[PDB]
């Protein structure tokens, strides 16, 4: 019956959680990590990736 | 001024080495030209310069 307040929430949650989890995409850069990015790469490719 | 023709390549934007880092550093955001000829004729000798 609650389903239309759960389906709120979950969407909510979905949305919070697919946010967080692009956090760990390369989106073309050599990794998702920005420390990994400034210690193996010189500043100029750095900022590229 | 003068430099070895192999560090000459160092002297331009995000350049690393002996040259661009403890001799001549360009800052990322240069805005100007880089001219350079290979002067043998002048900075060059039969002893060593």
């Amino acid at each position: 019956a609650l389903g239309k307040l759960q389906d709120v929430v979950n969407q909510n949650a979905q949305a919070l959680n697919t946010l967080v989890k692009q956090l760990s995409s390369n989106f073309g850069a050599i990794s998702s990590v920005l420390n990994d990015i400034l210690s193996r790469l010189d500043p100029p490719e750095a900022e590229v990736q | 001024f003068v430099i070895r023709g192999d560090e000459v390549r160092q002297i331009a934007p995000g350049q690393t080495g002996n040259i661009a880092d403890y001799n001549y550093k360009l800052p990322d955001d240069f805005t100007g030209c880089v001219i350079a000829w290979n002067s043998n004729n002048l900075d060059s000798k039969v002893g060593g310069n």
